[PDB]
């Protein structure tokens, strides 16, 4: 998934699929 | 209320342009001429009286949308103690401007128009009306090909027929153009096809 | 010098463009032709023109009765000049 | 349990959902209805989830006691303003006794005296304005 | 001709005011819905046994406001609430807010935020009580 | 004297056009409206037209309410004008 | 401070006039009267909407550049102390226009002028300045548009002569088709017009070449 | 399916925008960037756990300027510091250095800088700073 | 004649053949 | 798509609905 | 199943088959 | 670019990432 | 190596990709 | 390299490489 996207790892991670949409991964 | 009576005069003094370009005034007015051209026809009827027809006949489907500003801006709630709200007001009022445009515009042009769904938020005003006249232009190029058609088969055969003959040094226009018309008067095809051009934007 | 008000706006229904533009012909005929006649009979009463408070009130309806045909006017004015320039294309 | 699964939803039908765990209606902006979300969220502490939320996304948000106003952060705007007869700390008394206090985003300025500095939403400038300035004219 | 063994009502792709309408006999009194509030929509069977219990929770679960005047219920949706703060010259807030008690305006669920003795409060709601309470707090000073 | 400013101008790109002239149309319609009263109450307050300290303040609010609006009338009247320049070819 | 109003009113007036020399609607108009003349279109499609149309874009395109403006001269510090200072401070707010003009106008026509201009000034024993002014110096406001209207009408008709092709090659197999017969006599353009129409709206040319002239001056994400 | 078990941000060419809010709750505070410092963009691999010198080693790398105001954090590029030079006319610069001290605005990497009590001083800064500063020592010579 | 018509069954009943079209059945 | 059962919404969650023959023409 | 449309489960459900549309069916 | 070693950079300097499977795709 | 680009080197470095974007990979 | 160009040569050396560009040499 995370090819060409920017993400923050830790303890609230999540995955910006865009500018302006956030994916927010279920453990 | 001052600054108003400036953009209701600014309407006003507008309107041949918005009507010039955002209606489809442009499809009558376009379909209109090329009948003319399609009939071997130059300054028969005019230029005057078939824009006449055509704007009176955009007026019909356009009456509407223009009727329902009056009595949405005629209300007793324009004095709101907020900018926003009043920006917000004038932006509930333009939407059954928006509601047509949208209906005979692409969605990938007015796209890539919004880019220098679509319920959440209405597209601005300015990214979709030279995407409308662009869109209608195309359309009535396209239904300008369809009625030319006919008239090219009556242009060739009598050209042929004369060509069956020996009298090859003959010219065909003055003996199709008799043939041009009444295959447009038989079929009473001015009567028709703006039956079907009123249909296509206002159901029975 | 006892009024009275009437309360009621019918409502006829229009069966075209055509027949609405002749309410609002006779709609509006009427009302300029009432206010010019109350500013007349305003001041052929002579005694209305001669109290300060009055004044003023004539002075409005004046500004009103201006305001209200010159701009009945230009817009018109505009809406036939819209017609004439999409009729020369 | 309750929650919901949010596939591409556009922030606006995303925090209409949540406006029944909070007990308030919530009012979204029309500039912070742009931002999408996705993902599968549990609401059972939501005071607590909205300010996580409204510090990652980038947003900010005021509940006056009727509802929840939400804008996002390119929105704040600020003032300052001048009283003449009244001072700072029975202002903050009216706010107090009124319930307006909002003490992530206080009034900066000296305790008793006529200046002060004020930032917030536009929902909170407005009435702080609105009433500062209608107290000089009644005292 | 109608077969369905129970009471209730059954929504196809309904528009928010033929929905409430069929809830305007249960509530004794007429639904007004404002235009903006028109456009969403709602599908499914319901069955309104309580309607002041259920119009709260459809009210927070669409995202609405409402508001019952003594002869109607304006529905409106959220994004149209309007706020707005009034000062007052010579009347108290303890002495206005027992005109709304004896009227039957005062509505316990937007109450009016302000100091108990003062000219200042802040009033906030549906569009139909704003231009309710200023008008109505507006008109009594300049009767003192 | 009660005075207040906020400093800070709300500012972004928007790749969308008619918003910003909305806010354009709508900060000046409320700009405009706010001093039609102000104006009006302080003639209409019997106490303020009395008094030659604020009579020179009131001489000034009524030349800038004049100043302002026959601004935009006049550059309003030049820029639909020459897009009609362009246009009517 | 009152003749900056009269400043202002004064660049109000001769605004169409700009618009009609410096801005990049000379683009859109010229090879929008060339679409129309190569279909063999006369009157239709009434160019009176074709300059709405023309128009919408270059706005669209020119909204940023003038924006700038009205946020740098709208400044409540306009008003300087000294005279040289004034004067610099309206270049540094042209400057935006100006290096636009730098951008998309031809180096050698612009290059053309100054010489030109210069002789006029003070006489032939001025000497020639050459392409390396171009790291340093700007070139004045006056000497620019000319060159950038013949330029963008360089272009413009470069744009013209390429979509002109594709209806000509149509244009000559019909008119020998008809000679394949024996039908001399006979008008080629009223059988030409129809598949001339087709060759148009088939390959849909309005919703790619509109796209395209905006990709000749800004870009998408 | 998310790598290394460490802690930090992956940034594959931002636009300072979408990364000051990643920094926005580490810092306690929202972040507002303006436009003209939004062009600039970012790639790398960053870590969070002081901010408020991370932002003091990246605003002088990438060049801009910030100012804290005690609910937001304003970010603007060098290119927009404006400075002004004002006049007190009934009220020392010590007497508005308290009123600064007292009311928590006072910042030490953008002092004023003037004679200690006089009228005449000179400040400099991000627009935010430097209007509330010339409206807040205006807006009291008009009190005294 | 029910097929995507809302209607209301019980005591008062009624069908809703349009948005704007209301059908009382006889008993 | 609801294989068989049927329920009715109001006011306090739902309530199981009795079978009869009807069933409800499931857009989805 | 509930092929890409948005929902909110648990005692209370209703989907969400548009930005502007609700469906009440059995509690998701 | 970098065969095989990794940095993150806050507020100090570098740190010395520890090896893993996860690698930056390295734009040039 | 950095082929066409300008740094900053030693101890705290960035490469430079265009005038306005900076890239942090190791201290080059 | 200093063909057409214009250089200082000395201590500080330097080669003006245009009107708007100057190469500053590592000796």
């Amino acid at each position: 998934w995370l090819k060409g996207r920017s993400f923050q790892y830790g303890a609230e991670g999540y995955i910006k699929m865009s500018p302006g949409h956030w994916y927010f991964p279920s453990p | 209320n001052d600054i108003s009576l400036i953009a209701l005069l600014a309407f006003s003094t507008l309107l041949p342009f918005i009507i010039a370009s955002g209606t489809c005034f442009v499809k009558f007015s376009i379909v209109f001429v090329m009948v003319r051209n399609a009939l071997g026809l130059q300054q028969i009827p005019s230029n005057m009286t078939l824009n006449g027809v055509a704007l009176l006949l955009s007026m019909f489907v356009m009456w509407p949308i223009m009727h329902d500003a009056y009595v949405y801006f005629e209300d007793e709630d324009v004095t709101f103690n907020d900018i926003s709200s009043l920006s917000k007001h004038v932006d509930e009022g333009l939407d059954g401007y928006r509601d047509y445009l949208i209906k005979y515009s692409d969605r990938e042009l007015v796209q890539f128009f919004e880019n220098a769904k679509d319920e959440i938020e209405k597209p601005s005003i300015f990214a979709l009306l030279p995407a409308y006249a662009l869109s209608e232009i195309k359309s009535a190029f396209k239904i300008g090909f369809y009625l030319y058609l006919p008239f090219v088969v009556v242009d060739l055969v009598v050209s042929s027929v004369l060509l069956a003959l020996g009298m090859m040094m003959m010219s065909p226009v003055t003996i199709s153009t008799p043939i041009k018309l009444v295959l447009f008067v038989a079929l009473d095809g001015w009567t028709l096809l703006s039956k079907g051009l009123i249909l296509q934007y206002m159901d029975i | 010098i006892g009024q009275a008000v009437n309360i009621r706006s019918m409502e006829t229904d229009i069966v075209s463009l055509d027949d609405r533009l002749l309410q609002a012909f006779s709609g509006s005929a009427i009302a300029t032709a009432v206010d010019k006649q109350t500013i007349t009979n305003r001041i052929e009463d002579p005694n209305l023109v001669t109290d300060p408070k009055e004044l003023a009130i004539s002075q409005e309806m004046i500004s009103d009765y201006n305001l209200y045909v010159s701009m009945v006017s230009t817009l018109t004015r505009k809406g036939v000049g819209a017609v004439e320039t999409l009729l020369r294309s | 349990g309750s929650g919901f699964v949010a596939k591409d939803d556009s922030l606006r039908t995303f925090f209409d959902a949540m406006a029944l765990q909070l007990k308030e209606p919530v009012i979204v902006s029309k500039m912070a209805a742009r931002k999408k979300i996705t993902g599968n969220f549990e609401f059972h502490d939501p005071n607590a989830l909205l300010e996580k939320l409204s510090l990652q996304l980038g947003l900010i948000w005021y509940f006056d006691g009727q509802a929840i106003y939400i804008y996002d952060a390119s929105e704040m705007r600020n003032a300052v303003v001048s009283l003449r007869n009244v001072s700072l700390n029975e202002f903050n008394n009216f706010l107090k006794r009124s319930g307006l206090y909002n003490k992530n985003y206080p009034l900066r300025g000296d305790n008793r005296k006529g200046t002060f500095y004020v930032s917030g939403p536009p929902v909170y400038v407005d009435m702080v304005v609105n009433a500062a300035t209608m107290m000089d004219k009644q005292n």
